[PDB]
């Protein structure tokens, strides 16, 4: 018999770049 | 032509589920997680057709509804089917392609019949 | 240095921008195939390799769970077994004979159903 493998949910984060202001 | 008392047609080994409307999630029939043998029953004598599910470990009925005339029996997808009365959603969850093929069959049966 | 945009080619010049698949985007070429709304800031998911955002996942991108019946939430981590996968819970999860929990378990597949033991797959015929 086999084990049993968390994976992780296809979902990721769009990374917004962008500066903070003055 | 018959006889005054009832007896299965088939069976077959399914998790039996209700919608819960309110939440927008299927949850097990009787609130309790596993697999059942659902049966449907055959009353020749009356021509009355019901499904009844007791669960494996346990026994505990979790369904048992008379199969009306009219029934709409919604094959889903291969292994989850399901279908509604005036109150309710009602699904059912198979162990195999296997099962799910033997108990569509008698049902697709069982309206031919209350029909015919 | 500027960063390049893996979408159109070019170099981006304002100063906001996309990260996103390890690349970088203008903000208006890295946006849900669906509802087409821009997924910079936000959860999106990778379905036939276009980018899709977290709601139009829920409503059209399925991935259901074989235990439950209900879908499962793109970032939480899930069991996936050939083309089955479980919520990772002790309600999903668990032995067809005995209910025992098989997160980071040794168990036995057939089809849909799950066991912990030989034994258990030999009852259930
Ligand atoms: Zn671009
Ligand atoms: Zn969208
Ligand atoms: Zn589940
Ligand atoms: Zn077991
Ligand atoms: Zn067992």
């Amino acid at each position: 018999l086999q084990t049993a493998s968390l994976r992780d949910g296809p979902a990721k984060r769009a990374v917004w770049v962008r500066h903070t202001s003055s | 032509a018959a006889r005054m008392s009832e007896q299965s047609i088939c069976q077959a080994r399914a998790a039996v589920m209700v919608y819960d409307d309110a939440n927008k999630k299927w949850v097990p029939a009787g609130g309790s997680t596993g697999f059942s043998r659902v049966h449907i029953y055959h009353h020749t004598g009356n021509n009355t057709f019901r499904v009844v599910g007791r669960k494996i470990q346990d026994h505990q009925v979790v369904i048992n509804c008379a199969i009306p005339k009219g029934l709409k029996y919604n094959q889903a997808t291969q292994t989850f089917h399901q279908w509604r009365d005036a109150r309710q959603v009602y699904g059912l969850n198979f162990g195999s392609k296997e099962d799910a093929n033997v108990f569509a069959s008698a049902m697709m049966h069982a309206l031919e019949v209350l029909n015919s | 240095e500027k960063p390049r945009c893996a979408g159109c080619d070019e170099l981006i010049f304002s100063n906001e921008y996309t990260q996103a698949e390890n690349q970088n985007w203008h903000l208006k070429h890295f946006c849900c195939f669906d509802c087409d709304s821009i997924l910079a800031g936000e959860i999106y998911v990778m379905v036939n390799d276009k980018p899709v955002c977290k709601p139009c996942y829920v409503k059209n991108h399925a991935v259901v769970c074989q235990g439950c019946h209900n879908a499962i939430d793109p970032e939480v981590q899930r069991v996936t077994y050939n083309n089955f996968s479980w919520h990772a819970s002790t309600e999903c999860f668990l032995c067809s004979c005995c209910s025992k929990c098989l997160i980071g378990q040794k168990f036995m597949p057939v089809e849909g159903m799950v066991f912990c033991s030989v034994e258990c797959k030999k009852r259930m015929s």
